[PDB]
């Protein structure tokens, strides 16, 4: 029993997607309540995003969330910090998914092949930017990011955490 | 290039299909036939592949919703008229380039039995591309890579290379 408990406010969303993603895969809980944070062993402890999105894909290898190679680990790594920086707050934004339209031109997934932490991450903290929010209304997007955040928006476990956190 | 019924044996295992039939051909055209375990005999590469779909528990592949059914079918017919082509391939990938832009897959949003008939069938022609082209027809390319690496599809089929970014 894992449990992590969201910042009611503001959901980490992303953290919920890999929560929603590796529920069949490790007995986990989500609280509400206080700040966004998670318990393992409760002597050790996990408060901030990339930390806990890195834990539950490292524990639930079952699940594909961390990718096959060594690469594509590191990829996924790079993916994190990107977001968590250039997409943080906005700054050079057009420079910031340009790069994001660019890479995913030919990638289905930022992953390559399959779902992995990149994506929940980086569609995560794209939805709650609102810069991008404003590309969207004005229908003067990225094409490419467009059918990725549509994509994934669609999709079974994306959809269900938007239900609960809207 | 590639005999349907080749195609079929082909796509048996794609599916997960452990069983391969013997199959036919019939006249110039050389349109794919079943002597059938259910039924009268089944005829055409669109009609065999829908039963061994079928066959497989897999009807999702051939859409949910009406509206991607009614998809499914028009790749489905798209595949043995304009895919099955001589004088000019470009014209085709052009148009597919542009319906791609927006999606992943050829219904929208989801994986269909369009998807591996129409990657089968262009197979021949993207390997025979460019890196050039590739970049040209960036949608195309996108998609085309994306099904060689779905699960269970390519079989033997030769790797397209694609430059990641």
């Amino acid at each position: 029993t894992l449990s992590l408990t969201v910042n009611s406010g503001d959901p980490p969303l992303g953290a919920l997607l890999a929560v929603e993603h590796v529920k069949d895969d490790v007995s986990i809980s989500v609280e509400e309540g206080k700040e966004n944070i998670l318990h393992v062993s409760e002597n050790v402890i996990f408060t901030d995003v990339n930390s806990i999105l890195r834990y539950l894909a490292r524990v639930a290898t079952t699940a594909g969330l961390y990718g096959s190679n060594l690469m594509e680990h590191t990829e996924i790594d790079h993916w994190l910090e990107f977001s968590a920086t250039k997409l943080s707050s906005s700054d050079s934004f057009t420079s910031t998914i340009n790069e994001l339209n660019h890479s995913l031109s030919l990638r289905t997934y930022l992953v390559g092949n399959s779902l992995s932490l990149a994506d929940l991450s980086v569609w995560a903290t794209l939805k709650g930017n609102a810069a991008w929010q404003e590309q969207l209304k004005q229908k003067k997007a990225p094409v490419h990011v467009k059918r990725w955040f549509g994509f994934l928006e669609a999709q079974q476990a994306f959809q269900s955490v938007g239900t609960k956190w809207d | 290039h590639m005999a349907a019924a080749a195609e079929l044996s082909l796509l048996e295992k794609s599916l997960g299909l452990s069983k391969g039939n013997k199959y036919s051909a019939q006249g110039e055209r050389q349109i794919p036939v079943l002597q059938t375990n259910n039924g009268p005999s089944l005829t055409g590469l669109t009609t065999i592949a829908a039963h061994l779909v079928k066959q497989a528990n897999k009807e999702y592949l051939l859409g949910s919703t009406a509206e991607e059914k009614a998809i499914v079918q028009q790749w489905l017919e798209y595949r043995v008229t304009q895919v099955d082509s001589k004088n000019d391939i470009h014209t085709l990938l052009k148009d597919l380039n542009s319906y791609l832009e927006d999606k992943v897959y050829l219904t929208g949003y989801n994986f269909t039995l369009a998807d591996i008939l129409l990657y089968y069938g262009l197979h021949r022609f993207i390997v025979d591309l460019t890196v050039q082209e590739k970049e040209k027809y960036l949608n195309v390319s996108r998609w085309f890579c994306h099904i060689q690496h779905y699960p269970g599809i390519r079989q033997h089929l030769s790797s397209v290379v694609f430059i990641k970014n």
